[PDB]
This record gives structure tokens, C-alpha cells and sequence, in this order.
């Protein structure tokens, strides 16, 4: 586990497993619009299930305040990752909270989530995005699976 | 160091040295602070017509008369004391025009001015910030509502729960129809008292 | 907090209440001028305070000269300057201050000047409440050869207000009483067209 | 009883009984002129006796240095009670001393006023004025009176 | 020691934020202006902090002449002024300050404005930050004869900064919204000819 | 309050309110239907204002498994009141708990009602009825208001 700035907030909802196929760029969602006053955390949890004779290496981390140069709970699909979307670029991207999906080692990343805002409550705000970035693209042998799925599970922490 | 020989307006010799002004005295009523002023009761101007220009004694209340079905709408306005309408001639709304930001509760008293033997029930719904204006009194009886009847009791308060500087909008309903027994005038009207709660404040200072 | 809206801050900011062009003049000093500082004081039936005045002086166009001036304060009973040479500039008993006009602004006070206790801006009866009189020259006994005009601010400092009334609406007619146009009387609050809305 | 600005001060004379009609627009008195060095307080009493079958509200107020845009005990009639015939609004005439006359309810309305001026001690000032104002027209059905009477007393209190 | 790199210091040593040539103008302030700074504050996304502005003013060629200004703050809600001659210039609700150009400069601070705690360089919903305007006139109902230059100097105060963010690399477009050229990306490194040296 | 059968149940909706004319006949509401696994009681809410001038009798009464010879929050009008449209004679519906709604006396009713049923716990089933029967026709004079509105309230009380 890794928490978000060292802070604690004070159902399991799965959303639609996404397809990682071998030219893929990447995947983003918004908060809290993908599970649609407001004041709460969360518990970011994605798996990525995979054989042993493939190979990979994810790139799972928050980005407050992650504005783009309403996806909704199917998602989106970044342009040109390398400069994510919005002109920051990949390579410092470990500032925030992050974890890796190293194939080769575990397949599970989870992230709690403070709340993070200016003011003491808030629809139309979103709050942080949520980017998974495949850094090594995947490959395989001929005649194994073709698409890997990856699979987010979303958890509100002390909602009110 | 800079900033010197400039004149900050808002930032002394005397003049008359030797004299000495009178001493004061304890003229009864003094105010410290503007919000003694802004939590009391003032007059609504609900009945805000465009025909009430010529003769404007008569948009201090709102008439209700047999004449009206049941479950039918009355009145209706906004919550919002900065805005043009209603709300301008309150001291309340009058005042928070020389300020920018306000925040806090509100509470707004209704009085009926009928009949002593005139009975009859009242609905008053509050709908929060943000949704849409109720389209049935069935609809409107499921929020926030209190149910009035001006044949036991004269005078009902409802709070506002928290404002801030989109707004607020508040109904008034026809729970029965007005009974009236032979010999008793067949109208009746209603003045609304508006003022704020012991925690309205204000931030910046701004000129009319 | 609740401090930013007592009656010392409500009261603050010293703005702008005369201008005064000399291409000798008297300016009494009158709180009840332009109308935006006239209905905030009307608030209130009361009020005791005193000034503090400053005087930005400068021809016209802007561009200052090194000429040599003569503000005079004048206390209610006195009698006032009638000519550029009387007596009265002369006279010791109302105080005077010298500044060029090539230097810092003016800076000076009032205290509370009054028989009674407090002013009253609204008097029932029949015959008071005087502030002074400023006094503006050229020092020198020759014609100065150099057109000015100046702009007096004043401050309200050490407030105290009694008996608030209610405030007003209708336009102003006069400087010293309330009269209106009572044929034309216009409404408090906008208008709509049924009341459904 | 409503004691003015909460300051105690430290006969029974009856004025005549104005008459209110369905078209009447108000009345005020002026004070101490009503009852024609001094210092003194008093005790205004408003008193409006009507049947059942009647309805309307009046608003009695006092309001210090009330000056107008010597009536004496007959009184006066406003002209534009709309502005109080002073400017000033009577939508915020709630703001000094004020009781209702509601005739639904109780049909009496006695003030406490003490001494309000800037001299400890004072024939030609006139304190405070007393107004009435009819804020809704009263009615009544035909075959009734058609003039219901208010009664004014005056007690002064402390006199010196 | 490690004083040298705190977030105090890394933003302290006034620059210059805008020039304003007049052969009235308003100038409102914005930190999102000159890309220097822009990067600088970009890095983090909630910053809170208090200005501490000055004014050196001249006319063109460098010499100074003898003229009388005003320089006017105008707070984030009020009328900005739309005329040489409006009512704007003499309410008092929005100070405002008098100084000489043969004088050294105009001082003053402005405190941390705002309705929420800390400003937001990215605010990812839709419709806030603005920090208020300032206005600068010649004194006088005449035309003044003399064209003014003026550059202004702001210092950042009691600084705090939250939740850290990556730096940009790509060449700004806009003063509002960070969109760059999708089509002509330049990396953020140079190149070598082969992965050996 | 009468508590039915003496046992405690172990928001306040307001319905539509009738209109008792000269020639009505009478109502009755079915529940848990008005309000539209189940378990819960009731408490019932009958008033009934009118003028001093008006006369009549209402009985309100409820009555468990009243099958008939949905109607909803309307409401529904009975065809043949002195047989309860169900064959029971209406002289002996006093078995039931029930209250008097006289207008000379007490305008209002109240009526506490218990969970009764066979079952522990229960959407197609109807507990019980609730009627409202005008025994005494009401009469007035001419000019006066010639309908007598009736409103009624529940509160589910002890629900699971």
C-alpha cells in the first residue's frame, strides 16, 4: 500500500477492465465523476493479470488538479503520452503518488487518496485524475492471448 | 527606503491644542456593530407587479381569496438578499449592498392579517440551491416544508439553513381552500418579515 | 470575523469631498456634500467624531510650481475673510499653515467642535451645528501669475452613532432639507410581471 | 409592553379618537407638543376596539427627531404614506420601536420611550413623533360600521 | 547549509512584471505573464502569498519632470474605471495613492484576496482567483503635455505551496490554458548519434 | 389518541385533501398502498376545519382486511356507504377503532394502529382500510363556503 502525501481520510465498485494490447498509449479517469456537499476519500485499486511469459512494465499514479490540453466510467485514451496530454512531461511523473505493475513481479498497485481542495466542501469539480501509462511497451511470443485486461476497483474512504 | 512623500488614503497635528471638547453623555441606544442593526424583521415586498408602480402601498402583501382552487400555487420568490426584486426593501438587502461577500442563515416570518373566524391550511416548501422550482404540491410536500394554518396559530418563522455569495427558491402553496362563514369579507392578505440568523456576516467593502 | 463590518471601519477610507479651482476663496466645511457619503451618515441620528483633512495641491494639467500658499481655519463664531487684504488673515486667535506647493500634502486635524454632545443631522425644531470654515490664498501682497486648483480628503476617526433610522430612497432636492418629489415618487424594489416566478 | 432601546426612564390624558375608514391613510402626533427646563419620558397607549367580523393590521412606531417634507392633540393625516412623507421608506420603519395591531389578535400596544436628546435639559423642539400607519386596508362585508375608533393615552413618566 | 533552497527564499528578489506606456490605462494583475515566472509558480498547485508592488515612473529619454499622479487600486468586485472623468476615480470604497514623479517610488502592499485559502493555478471544473486592478491617471481636468513610461516591480511574501507537480517542457501558447502544438513535440533532451559514449 | 387493541407499534406525508360537499358519500384509503420485506405501523391524522356556523358528523375508522364488493394517494368514493360497499351494515362499523369528528366539538383525529398480520414479515397486499364516513349530512346557510375541506397524515411508525 502507498498513501498519498502520508495522510489518512478522516461497497467495492469495479469499473469495465480496459484492453492492453501491444500499440496501446494509455488510459485516464477523472474523480469523483466516474462513479456517477461532497467531501470524501479513496481507495484506488488496480490489478493486472497476466502470464509468465509475458513482459511489461505499468505506470499507475494520481495527478491532482489534472487538467488536459468528463470521461466518465468508460474512460479515455491519452494522444500523445509522452507529454501526458498536457505538457508535463512523462519522465517526472514520479513526483506524485505512483506504483509499478512490473509483469515480472507483482500485478496488484493500491493507492489511498485524501481529500485535496481548497475549500471544506464542494458536481462539477473533478478532483484528481487517474493515469496508467504503459512505460515498456508489452510483447509476446506468437499464439498467446493477444490483449492483457487490467481490471480498477474504486472504494470511497469516509464519505460525507 | 521608498514610499516616502506619498499620500495612502487609507492609512495627525491638531489644530486647537488648548481646547478641550465637551465631555459626552449617555444618550440611550448605541450601536457598535452593523449587525445589531441587520437582525431585525423588516418588510417583504413580495407583491413586486408591475402594475403596483402607480399606487405602491399595496405590494407590502399578497392576497389569498375563496376564488383560488385547492392545491394550486400562491407565491414564489428567490432567497437571494444581494439580487434585484423582493429583497431590496429590507434594510437586510439594503445594507448588503455595500459590501461584497456575505454569508450565513436567514429566517423569514409570515403574519395573517384575516378574519378572526376565517380557517384554512398553507403550505410553504424551501427547495435548496441547485434543482428546479416544484410543479405540484405533492412534489413539493416530500422537501423541506412546514404546514401553516391561520386558524390556531398567526404567525409562522422558516430558517433558511446557509446562503453564500443558483439560489434558493421558496414557494408558498394552497394546502385547503379559504372558509369564511356568512358575514365575514371574502379576501384576506399576508405580510412576510425577512431578517437574518446570529451567524450573517460580511467581508469586503464596496460602495452603491 | 465580525470586526470588519463595526462602526470605526464602516467609517474609514477617507475619499474626496470638495474641490476648489482659483484661476482668495471660503469653503465652510459640510459633511452633507455629495450624496454618497450624505445617505450613509443619514443612517444614524447621532454621531460624534472628528477630521482629519489633506490638501493636494497642483496647477492645472498637473505640473507642479514652487509657489508659496496660506490654508486658514476658521472656528465657528469668527468673522470670515471678505477680502485678499482684511484683518482677519492677519488675526492670531484661528490658526494657519503654510506649505509650497512643491512638497508633501497638508495633513491636518479637527476636534469635535460643538456646544452640545454629538451632532445631530436631523433637528424637529426651529432655530447649529457649524465645523468651521477653511480659508485658501497666495501669500504675497502682488497678483500670483499662476493658476491652481486643489482638492481637499477627510477622515472620520473615533466613531460613535445613536438611534438608527431608516434609510433613504428617494432622489435629493436640496443640501439641508429633505424634501422629495412627491409627484413622481419611484419604487423601492424592481417589478416583475405576474407574481408566479 | 416594548421598552425603548431597553432604557427604563430615571395623570391618564386621552387624546380624541381618530376614525378609521377604508380609505384612510394614517396619522402621527409629535411629542411633547401633544400635551400643550423640561425632561421627561412617557407611556404611549394604543388601544383599536372592533367586532370579529373585521380584519386589517396597523403599525404603531415611534421615531426620534421625525422631521417632515405643530399638529397639536387633533393630530395630522400623511399625505404619501408610502415614504412616511420624510423619504424615508416604510417598508424599514421596523426598525425603531414598533408593535402590531393586528385585529385577529391582541387590539392593544403600549410603548416605553425614555429621554433622547443631546442636552440633559431642554416649548419650540419637538422629541419624537408617533405614527400609525394602516399597512393593511382594512374591510368589512355591508351592514356593519363602517368606522372602527383608536384610542391614544398619554402618562408622562419621570418628569423634571 | 540548506536555508538557501527553502521555499521562502526561492521566491523573494522583486522582478519585473509589466510595462505600461501612456503617450488612463488599467493593468490587472496577473503572475501568469512573463514565462519566466509562470514556469516557476507552475511547479506547485496551491500557492498562498501576499504582493508588495512598486512603481518607477519616468517620461521616455529617462528624465524626470515635475508632474502629479494617482495611482488607483480597484478590489476583485467593483466598477473598473471607463473614462478620464468617471465616478469611479472619486468613490472611496477603492484607495488609491498620490505621489510626485520627482519622488522616489510608490510602495505598497496588498494582503492575500481571496474567497477560498490559497489560490489554484489549475482548476480542472467549470465556472475565480482574480487578485484586483490597478489604474493609473495624471491629476488635472487639462490634458497633461508630458508622456509617461512606467515598469512595475512585485515582490512575493509569506510564501506556502502545496502538493507538487512536474515541471513543463513545451512552449507556452495562451495566458490562460496550457494547450501546446500537438504536432511539432520537442524532447527534453538532446541526442546523441549511438548509445555508447 | 386511541391506540387500536391497546398495543404500541414495536417523516409526515400529507396526502390530498377531500372535499366534503353538501351530497357527498364518503372515502377510504387502502395501506400500505397510499405511501406507493415490510414491516411497520401507522399513525393516522384526520383534521377538519371549518366555521362555527357549519354543522355534521364525521366517523373515521379503520378496518383490517377490508376487501370490497387500489386506489392510490386520490383516494377512492363509496357507492353504497349504508352497507360500507362490502355488505357490513355501517350502524355496527363502531367495533372498530374509530373517533368522532364533530364539528360543534373537536375538529381533530388521531388514530395509532399496530402491525396485524399472520405473518412476520410480508407489494400486492393491502393490510388495512381506512373510511371515512359523513354519518350526520352537513348543512349550512346560504353565502357561507360550500365545501369543508378534510386533510389527511400518516407517519409510518417502527418500520423494517
Amino acid at each position: 500500500i502507498v498513501i498519498a502525501y502520508g495522510e489518512w481520510p478522516e461497497r467495492f465498485f469495479t469499473l469495465d477492465t480496459k484492453s492492453w494490447a501491444k500499440d496501446s498509449k494509455g488510459w485516464y479517469w477523472k474523480f469523483p465523476d466516474v462513479l456517477t456537499l461532497y467531501r470524501s476519500g479513496f481507495c484506488v485499486h488496480v490489478q493486472c493479470n497476466a502470464s509468465k511469459f509475458h513482459q511489461g512494465a505499468l505506470l499507475v499514479a494520481v495527478l491532482p488538479e489534472y487538467v488536459l490540453g468528463q470521461p466518465g466510467q468508460v474512460g479515455a485514451v491519452l494522444t500523445h503520452p509522452y507529454v501526458l496530454d498536457a505538457g508535463i512531461p512523462l519522465s517526472q511523473l514520479t513526483v506524485c503518488p505512483h506504483q509499478w505493475i512490473n509483469l515480472r513481479t507483482n500485478n496488484c498497485a493500491t493507492i489511498i487518496v485524501p481529500y485535496m481542495n481548497t475549500v471544506p466542501f464542494d458536481l462539477n469539480h473533478c478532483n484528481f485524475g487517474l493515469l496508467v501509462i504503459p512505460v515498456v511497451p508489452l510483447d509476446f511470443n506468437a499464439g498467446a492471448t493477444s490483449e492483457i485486461p487490467i481490471t480498477v476497483t474504486i472504494a470511497p474512504m469516509c464519505a460525507e | 527606503k521608498p514610499g516616502t512623500n506619498q499620500f495612502l488614503t487609507t492609512d495627525s497635528a491638531p489644530i486647537l491644542p488648548g481646547f478641550h471638547p465637551t465631555p459626552p453623555i449617555h444618550i440611550p441606544g448605541e450601536v457598535h456593530n452593523l449587525l445589531e442593526i441587520c437582525r431585525v424583521e423588516t418588510i417583504l415586498e413580495v407583491n413586486n407587479l408591475k402594475t403596483n408602480e402607480t399606487t405602491p402601498m399595496q405590494r407590502l402583501c399578497f392576497p389569498v381569496s375563496v376564488q383560488s382552487k385547492t392545491g394550486e400555487l400562491c407565491a414564489a420568490f428567490r432567497a437571494d438578499p444581494g439580487r434585484d426584486g423582493p429583497w431590496q426593501s429590507t434594510i437586510l438587502g439594503q445594507l448588503c449592498r455595500y459590501y461584497t461577500q456575505w454569508s450565513g442563515s436567514l429566517e423569514v416570518t409570515f403574519m395573517f392579517a384575516g378574519s378572526f373566524m376565517a380557517t384554512g391550511k398553507m403550505l410553504i416548501a424551501y427547495t435548496p440551491p441547485g434543482g428546479n422550482v416544484p410543479a405540484d404540491r405533492i412534489t413539493a410536500m416530500l422537501g423541506t416544508h412546514v404546514i401553516w394554518d391561520f386558524g390556531l396559530q398567526s404567525s409562522v418563522t422558516l430558517v433558511v439553513p446557509w446562503i453564500s455569495n443558483t439560489t434558493g427558491i421558496i414557494t408558498i402553496w394552497y394546502q385547503t381552500n379559504y372558509v369564511v362563514p356568512i358575514g365575514a369579507p371574502t379576501t384576506a392578505y399576508i405580510v412576510a418579515l425577512a431578517a437574518a440568523q446570529d451567524n450573517f456576516t460580511m467581508k469586503l467593502c464596496k460602495d452603491t | 470575523s465580525t470586526q470588519e463590518t463595526a462602526i470605526g471601519n464602516f467609517f474609514s477610507r477617507a475619499g474626496l469631498v470638495s474641490i476648489i479651482t482659483m484661476p482668495y476663496v471660503n469653503w465652510d466645511i459640510d459633511l452633507m456634500g455629495y450624496a454618497q457619503l450624505r445617505r450613509k451618515c443619514e443612517l444614524f441620528t447621532y454621531m460624534r467624531f472628528d477630521a482629519e483633512f489633506t490638501f493636494v495641491v497642483a496647477k492645472p494639467n498637473g505640473v507642479l510650481v514652487p509657489q508659496l500658499l496660506q490654508y486658514m481655519y476658521v472656528p465657528p463664531g469668527a468673522p470670515k475673510p471678505t477680502s485678499r487684504d482684511s484683518f482677519a488673515w492677519q488675526t492670531a486667535t484661528n490658526p494657519s499653515v503654510f506649505v509650497k506647493m512643491t512638497d508633501p500634502p497638508a495633513q491636518v486635524s479637527v476636534p469635535f467642535m460643538s456646544p452640545a454632545s454629538a451632532y445631530q443631522w436631523f433637528y424637529d425644531g426651529y432655530p447649529n451645528n457649524m465645523m468651521g470654515t477653511f480659508s485658501i490664498r497666495t501669500v504675497g501682497t502682488e497678483k500670483s501669475p499662476h493658476s491652481i486648483t486643489l482638492r481637499v480628503y477627510m477622515r472620520i476617526k473615533h466613531v460613535r452613532a445613536w438611534i438608527p433610522r431608516p434609510l433613504r430612497n428617494q432622489p435629493y432636492l436640496f443640501k439641508t432639507n429633505p424634501n422629495y418629489k412627491g409627484n413622481d415618487i419611484k419604487c423601492t424594489s424592481t417589478s416583475r410581471d405576474k407574481i408566479t416566478t
